RNA sequence: UAGCUAGUAGGUGGGGUAACGGCUCACCUAGGCGACGAUCCCUAGCUGGUCUGAGAGGAUGACCAGCCACACUGGAACUGA
RNA sequence: CCCGCAGAAGAAGCACCGGCUAACUCCGUGCCAGCAGCCGCGGUAAUACGGAGGGUGCAAGCGUUAAUCGGAAUUACUGGGCGUAAAGCGCACGCAGGCGGUUUGUUAAGUCAGAUGUGAAAUCCCCGGGCUCAACCUGGGAACUGCAUCUGAUACUGGCAAG
């Protein structure tokens, strides 16, 4: 509290522990599937999730979700992914770029279309 | 006019040197309050005439030695 | 001619020996729009059973506020239990500026020109009783000079 | 060594020219010693487009400053002006 | 860059005339201005206070013609400069180009001021300016050039202003179609139906 | 032990008025009367006075109005553990000038108005509203 | 990361630089820095400034300008103001 | 840059619509498919998943991700706490260190006032000018809240002397 106490050890701030350590300050990264496979949620919910396990371009492996209905996904399939939490799935950290190299758009979609790498229907 | 610094020998056993300390006081730039900082200088005298605890006047001259560029202008209260 | 806003409803529960039995509080705040505003709170079982005890109960218990000119007189500090309110007298084209509880007591109070924050909890029932209490302990000029045994220029 | 000449700022399409004295081995729009004048080459009508603080002028060539063609020019032009 | 959708449906949704339309019928038997657009327009909402601010800054955009970006710029600078920020933000707003035209008689609307100007039909101090949000400044003359004084759209215009209520910071000559912008308007001036301090107050949450 | 009395003359002050005590007593002081004058030539207590020689107390009536303290805040700023000097340009007001601040210049303790409009700042002793 | 330091701290004399100086050398004194953080480890070009913030502050140093360092890596010197 | 000609003729997309937050209905599936920033939503009547109609917000852009600040008074100097929510060492002595009853003299160290030098230009800000306006460029001001020196003030803190 005292001044004297501050002068002797500042204030020191606490440092942001970050949500998205594999991507190190990246906004997209790029990375070859490892598997992919179906796991499921947390308790409360219920579901059959897709996810994939993916090693990034600097060594990293990580844990990545395919969002979507339906995927054209395999091994040594080369994708980006980009930053965010699906939250109800402990270890998914990161959401699968639809549109990318190797994550074709979802089909018969109309809204939303730029979130998940539709072209515009004709 | 010469600019020159008031301070204290904090030693004085080398041949022709003495350390002198020149104690501020300074607002500390953050927390308002006023903080007591002392500078060590290597000074040059003639005679080795300055006793520890003295308050001695020095100034600043040319490069003396490799750490002194400063002497002795004139001892204030020789008592000690 | 007085002004009244609803400030929150909210649906509280009593949990009988049957099961619980819910009901409503609906905290209001009527005022003139001139150093005059009312706070009142307002239980009943139903929602506008609630604002209408709430606006009767606020209609009274009112005070009356030394605005000068739409603005404060001089920054003011309030408290009360959680709450830490801050309002300060802003030139005049701003308008008010401050959280939802002090926005619609100093509308409806007519200080029409306050820059506001407030610190703590902002449990809407404390916030405005805070906000209630700075304003009302805010002295005038002519008042400070009566009470000081001076004239107004003697403060200027 | 030190020459007064023109330091070239402004926009594409639109040169605006600052005239200063300088060493003549720092960069175009580099480090100088003093801003003495302007000189707008665009500038429209009744806008004075030139100005020059000529007594500086004369204290640095007093000193042995070198001058620019340009400045020169623009000297001259101030002299007949007024 | 401009809004081509359909006029009186801004209308409906502000509740209110926004004289988006040149004036020859009577509004209200042109559409249901009163009902809401959409399927869902006889019921109201209880709209919270943020909605009320929002619908009011859009109704001033949508009365003037100007984008989000624009209007940004415009309470930036209205705030920058001294004296009370609505009022300079209203003072900013009625002295565009387009706008001072509109109140000069020449265009029934907005938007066929706004074409006039945007076809070189305009000039200031008898040069041609050719965008619509140029500020005209106290002391201008702005005048309909030769060519385009013959256009009839502009005399049916002077028609119907001579039909609305006639602006009393511009002095306008209709014979000569030149006209004169005396002074920066006050808010007094202005109508009272238009609201600032919530704009203010948008602007700074 | 006791190492700021004028925060003392302050708190003695400020708990006599809440008390709705008619005077408080205090060992004097030169510091302490010259901040007493300041206050009661600006009318926020009655008067004082200095009794005694070799132990002087000072003695001040206070002031009510509404069966209430004239003084409704009154805080010490400048404190033994934290000096504030302020210059000329930067000097405070309080309550927007309803109240007063307590400022030793290099001319003696006068208000916050007065050192102002005289052109000379110094150590911001207390607030009083 | 609690001690670090023998050219290390100072003096005398010689040499050397455009210039003062352990810059270098011989000798003598046994010092000097360190809790107001020395030494060690990690990180890092610096500043005018940029973003944010009511402000104090926080983050930052791309473009423009001033300074420094580097030119495959590690050393050396020549010519030359 | 100006002028002439054809003809509305070549030129509108993106996100969202449970609450936070402006904007709702129907059909499809039925804890599946799926959504999600948090709280959450889906088990046959879904304003939350998919489509349609409608509306909202932006606009030659619109969303998603990454990063900083803010909100966060959530490191609090301005501007927090410590009986029970995290927090008073088990207790005491005590060197450095921080703070100091009252009076007088002196000192100009802190302090304050004034002046001089400097604080590059650019940038920020104010008043003007130039590009059809703006962006942009530019004229002149202050401001660089600092540092140094000199001359002054004795209230307060410090030093010295006497109490
Ligand atoms: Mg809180
Ligand atoms: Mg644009
Ligand atoms: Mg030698
Ligand atoms: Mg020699
Ligand atoms: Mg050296
Ligand atoms: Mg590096
Ligand atoms: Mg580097
Ligand atoms: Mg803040
Ligand atoms: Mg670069
Ligand atoms: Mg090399
Ligand atoms: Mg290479
Ligand atoms: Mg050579
Ligand atoms: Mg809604
Ligand atoms: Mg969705
Ligand atoms: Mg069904
Ligand atoms: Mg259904
Ligand atoms: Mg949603
Ligand atoms: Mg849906
Ligand atoms: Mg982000
Ligand atoms: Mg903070
Ligand atoms: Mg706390
Ligand atoms: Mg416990
Ligand atoms: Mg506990
Ligand atoms: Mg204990
Ligand atoms: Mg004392
Ligand atoms: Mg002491
Ligand atoms: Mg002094
Ligand atoms: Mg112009
Ligand atoms: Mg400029
Ligand atoms: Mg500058
Ligand atoms: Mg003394």
């Amino acid at each position: 509290a005292t001044v004297n106490q501050l002068v002797r050890k500042p204030r020191a701030r606490k440092v942001a522990k970050s949500n998205v350590p594999a991507l190190e300050a990246c906004p997209q990264k790029r990375g070859v599937c490892t598997r992919v496979y179906t796991t499921t949620p947390k308790k409360p919910n219920s579901a059959l999730r897709k996810v994939c396990r993916v090693r990034l371009t600097n060594g990293f492996e990580v844990t990545s979700y395919i969002g979507g209905e339906g995927h054209n996904l395999q091994e040594h399939s080369v994708i980006l992914i980009r930053g965010g939490r699906v939250k109800d799935l402990p270890g998914v950290r990161y959401h699968t770029v639809r549109g990318a190299l190797d994550c074709s758009g979802v089909k018969d979609r109309k809204q939303a279309r730029s979130k998940y790498g539709v072209k515009r229907p004709k | 006019k010469i600019r020159t610094l008031q301070g204290r020998v904090v030693s004085d056993k080398m041949e022709k040197s003495i350390v002198v300390a020149i104690e501020r006081f300074v607002k500390h730039p953050i927390y308002g309050k006023f903080i007591k900082r002392t500078t060590k200088l290597h000074v040059h005298d003639e005679n080795n005439e300055c006793g520890i605890g003295d308050v001695v006047e020095i100034r600043e001259c040319r490069p003396l030695s490799k750490t002194k560029s400063w002497t002795l202008v004139r001892v204030v209260e020789k008592a000690v | 001619e007085l002004q009244e806003k609803l400030i929150a409803v909210n649906r509280v529960s009593k949990t009988v020996k049957g099961g619980r039995i819910f009901s409503f509080t609906a905290l209001t705040v009527v005022g003139d729009g001139n150093g005059r505003v009312g706070f009142g709170y307002g239980k009943a079982r139903e929602v506008p059973a609630a604002i209408q005890k709430a606006m009767e109960k606020a209609r009274r218990n009112m005070i009356n506020v030394a605005l000068n000119n739409g603005t404060l007189q001089h920054p003011v500090k309030g408290v009360h239990t959680g709450s830490r309110v801050f309002m300060q007298p802003a030139s005049e084209g701003t308008g008010i500026i401050a959280g939802g509880a002090m926005r619609a007591v100093l509308e409806v109070a007519g200080v029409h020109n306050v820059l506001a924050k407030a610190y703590g909890s902002t449990n809407p029932i404390n916030v405005v009783r805070a906000t209630i209490d700075g304003l009302e302990n805010m002295n005038s000029p002519e008042m400070v000079a009566a009470k000081r045994g001076k004239s107004v220029e003697e403060i200027l | 060594m030190v020459t007064i000449r023109l330091a070239r700022h402004g926009a594409k399409k639109r040169p605006f020219y600052q005239v200063v004295v300088a060493d003549s081995r720092n960069a175009r729009n580099g480090r100088f010693i003093e801003r003495v004048g302007f000189f707008n080459p665009i500038a429209s009508e009744k806008e004075e487009g030139t100005r020059l603080d000529l007594d500086r002028i004369a204290h640095w060539v007093g000193q042995g400053a070198t001058i620019s063609d340009r400045v020169a020019a623009l000297i001259k032009e101030v002299n007949k002006a007024a | 860059a401009r809004y081509l959708g359909p006029k009186l449906k801004l209308s409906r949704r502000e509740g209110t005339d926004l004289f988006l339309k040149s004036g020859v019928r009577a509004i209200d038997t042109k559409c249901k201005i009163e009902q809401a657009p959409g399927q869902h327009g006889a019921r109201k909402p209880r709209l919270s206070d943020y909605g009320v601010q929002l619908r009011e800054k859009q109704k001033v955009r949508r009365i003037y013609g100007v984008l989000e970006r624009q209007f940004r710029n415009y309470y930036k600078e209205a705030a920058r400069l001294k004296g009370n920020t609505g009022e300079n933000l209203l003072a900013l707003l009625e002295g565009r180009l387009d706008n001072v035209v509109y109140r000069m008689g020449f265009g029934a609307t907005r938007a066929e001021a706004r074409q006039l100007v945007s076809h070189k039909a305009i000039m200031v101090n008898g040069r041609v300016v050719n965008i619509a949000s140029y500020q005209v400044s106290p002391n201008d003359v702005v005048s309909i050039r030769e060519k385009a004084k013959k256009q009839s759209r502009v005399k049916a215009a002077l028609e119907l202003a001579e039909q609305r209520e006639k602006p009393t910071w511009l002095e306008v000559d209709a014979g000569k179609m030149e006209g004169t912008f005396k002074r920066k308007p006050e808010r007094s001036d202005l109508s009272a139906d238009i609201n600032e301090h919530l704009i203010v107050e948008l602007y700074s949450k | 032990s006791m190492q700021d009395p004028i925060a003392d003359m302050l708190t003695r002050i400020r708990n006599g008025q809440a008390a709705n005590k008619a005077a408080v007593t205090m060992p004097s002081s030169k510091l302490k009367v010259a901040i007493a004058n300041v206050l009661k030539e600006e009318g926020f207590i009655e008067d004082f006075k200095v009794e005694g020689d070799t132990k002087p107390e000072l003695e001040l009536t206070l002031k009510y109005f509404q069966g209430k303290a004239v003084v409704e805040s009154i805080q010490r700023v400048s404190r033994p553990g934290l000096r504030i000097y302020k210059r000329k340009d930067e000097l405070p007001k309080v309550m927007a000038g309803l109240g007063i601040a307590v400022v030793s210049t290099s001319k003696g303790v006068m208000t916050d108005r007065a050192a102002r409009q005289a052109g000379l700042g110094g150590e911001i002793i207390c607030y009083v509203a």
